[PDB]
């Protein structure tokens, strides 16, 4: 048994927490009881033994770059998010949260996270962003930015599906390990 | 679905999973117990057709193990092993949530819906038994009002704080970051203002028209946060004997909204302390 | 030879779906396939075991075994044969498109196949020799259920089937085929056999 701090930041456009919830709880997808507090926790093995692990859920509000960096020391690992569907969080992120995270944690393991993986392959929400000129971006680039900063890992999911989100905490996992 | 064997057509079975699978995992080790391996997506209901049809279909979900009943063990204060270990096993009910929407659904506010028809089921033996499953020997739901769940899901909230502090107040050679996970996650209701959620929600008076006789519900949140806050007390406090440097502007934080909150239950929320 | 290639020939499907059930039970069997660039200390060798329900694929970075396949739980034991859309072969396969740290060599020209799957998702791996990478891409177009593109495949198709016609003639040795079948002769239409029936 031990302990991994696990901070998670993004734009509050996304519902990453709805992400983490759903995980934690082992929920069905789509049956996640969101509660009323945040900065969540599990203990499971990736591997040979079970550990515990906690998840920082923090709110993306950029106002609260106050508040978010006493957080931030002595974390084992970051998780950095976004949505593949939102070109303004890849903005931010790229912009905003990757590069003001690699200033104050310059030394940390970070893997990057796709997001709405089934709407990226939607036809209508590409369609609709087509309609209002936003780009459906695709891994290709997000794996360019990835390599931008070498990041151990970079993995994409849905959550309506889970699809390789399990796979995506096992990363997140053995990043420490 | 009929292709299932006789004693498997159209049956509902729970199994003591091992000790860290995640759903899906032993989910796809029992699909490699079988062909046809299709999955349902209505996790709670039936399907009728499929209550007649061939083709073999399943769901499968994780579920609550409830609380066995400790005899002779209902009022000492027993340290935590007893208490563990009668979470696990010696288990023959078992309940699984079931979120939905009742009512109006207001953006703001997702607890203004909430209604959970609480599944429960009972099988005929004891896990753990003489097979690592059984079928369900009984099923039940319930329902449950944003007001009832709201008071559980506090409760426990409030004694999931008692917990941490009693483990760590038994041990000390013992990491602060689960105190970090909680005090922070309590300590803003961030996303969604769950205490103002409540004020709003029920303690006002179109609730208390919406209401009138289930008031005695929301006096219940009154009673129960107020309980909740001098447990809150001893958290700041087991903060405070672990507090670090990294943790006091956290623990400021904590402490001032604290008594903040001390003040809005006392006077604000009305209520009475202990 | 006319008759007798017509009959050859068109009594074909019985030693398809039996070359094709070889197939299928090569790929069950299964061995070690071969990764991408793996030098740097990486398992070359790892095994892809299809179930014997021949709907999961028990493959990933498993050791450098030379014993090949060991039945267990490989690191993806799934990939979803429904949804396979097709394997690409050589030039094809984005990763002999790769020209970075992945460069395969021309010397894999024929190695490289491509399991396409989540239409982002390739599964880039080597064969150990163009024979069995013929085999196996013939055993996921059986389960693809299409024809056949191992040359070995068509090989064992046309002298198969060439033994079992041959061994067919020889309750006709010493006769004729006439191109033209024989005239059927005429059934009366009463078919009152005067003889009991059985």
């Amino acid at each position: 048994m031990q302990a991994i701090k696990c901070v998670v930041v993004g734009d509050g456009a996304v519902a990453k927490t709805c992400l983490l919830i759903s995980y934690t709880t082992n929920a069905f997808p789509g049956e996640y009881i969101p509660t009323v507090f945040d900065n969540y926790s599990a203990n499971v093995m990736v591997d040979g033994k079970p550990v515990n692990l906690g998840l920082w859920d923090t709110a993306g509000q950029e106002d609260y770059d106050r508040l978010r960096p006493l957080s931030y020391p002595q974390t084992d690992v970051f998780l950095i998010c976004f949505s593949l569907v939102s070109p303004a969080s890849f903005e931010n992120v790229r912009a905003k949260w990757y590069p003001e995270v690699r200033h104050h944690c310059p030394n940390t393991p970070i893997i990057l996270v796709g997001t709405k993986l089934d709407l990226r392959d939607d036809k209508d929400t590409i369609e609709k962003l087509k309609e209002k000129k936003l780009t459906p971006i695709t891994y290709p680039q997000g794996l360019a930015m990835a390599k931008e900063i070498g990041a151990v890992k970079y993995l994409e999911c849905s959550a309506l599906t889970q699809r390789g989100l399990k796979t995506v905490f096992d990363e997140a996992i053995r990043a420490v390990l | 679905g009929q292709g299932f064997p006789s004693f498997l057509r159209n049956k509902i079975f729970i199994y003591r999973g091992k000790e860290y699978e995640r759903r899906e995992d032993f989910s796809l080790r029992l699909l490699t117990q079988f062909p046809n391996a299709e999955k349902m997506t209505s996790t709670t209901p039936p399907g009728e057709d499929i209550k007649s049809s061939p083709k073999q279909y399943m769901q499968c979900f994780t579920v609550k193990p409830v609380m066995s009943l400790p005899p002779s063990y209902k009022d000492k204060p027993v340290p935590e092993q007893i208490l563990n270990y009668y979470r696990a096993n010696e288990v023959q009910q078992f309940r699984y949530s079931r979120p939905f929407r009742k009512g109006e659904k207001d953006p703001d506010n997702e607890f203004a819906t909430m209604w959970i028809e609480r599944t429960t089921y009972t099988t005929a033996y004891t896990f753990p038994g003489i097979l690592k499953w059984f079928e369900v020997k009984q099923i039940s739901t319930e329902e449950i009002s944003p007001l009832e769940n709201a008071i559980e899901t506090m409760e426990l909230t409030n004694e999931r704080i008692s917990n941490c502090v009693q483990q760590h107040a038994w041990d000390r050679s013992l990491s602060v970051h689960p105190l970090s996970m909680l005090l922070s996650g309590i300590v803003d209701p961030a996303v969604m203002g769950g205490f103002s959620n409540y004020e709003k929600a029920f303690f006002t008076e179109k609730y208390l028209q919406e209401h009138p006789e289930d008031q005695e519900k929301v006096e219940l949140l009154k009673r129960l946060i107020a309980l909740q806050m001098p447990l809150l007390t001893e958290g700041i406090r087991i903060h405070g004997e672990k507090l670090t440097e990294q943790l006091k502007p956290l623990h400021e934080r904590l402490s001032s909204c604290f008594r903040e909150l001390k003040e809005k239950v006392e006077k604000h929320y009305g209520v009475i302390t202990l | 030879s006319r008759p007798i290639l017509e009959l050859k020939e068109k009594i074909q499907p019985e030693i398809l779906e039996l070359i094709k059930q070889q197939r299928l039970n090569r790929l069950v069997e299964g061995t070690c396939f071969r990764k991408l660039n793996a030098r740097r200390r990486q398992d070359k060798f790892w095994y892809c075991r299809l179930s014997p329900n021949h709907k999961v694929l028990h493959y990933g970075d498993l050791e450098e075994s030379p014993q090949g396949e060991v039945p267990h739980d490989s690191l993806q034991d799934k990939l979803p044969v429904a949804d396979i859309k097709a394997v690409v072969t050589g030039k094809d396969c984005p990763h002999m498109k790769e020209k970075g740290a992945l460069k395969q060599n021309k010397e894999v020209l024929e190695l490289a196949f491509s399991i396409l799957y989540d239409s982002n998702c390739q599964l880039n791996f080597i064969a150990p020799d163009k024979h069995e990478y013929c085999i196996w891409t013939d055993g996921l177009n059986a389960l693809l259920g299409k024809d056949m593109m191992s040359d070995l495949t068509r090989n064992d198709l046309d002298t198969l089937l060439s033994m079992e016609i041959k061994l067919r003639l020889l309750d006709l040795e010493n006769i004729q085929i006439p191109d033209a079948p024989p005239p059927i002769p005429k059934e009366p239409s009463n078919y009152d056999f005067v003889y009991d029936c059985n």
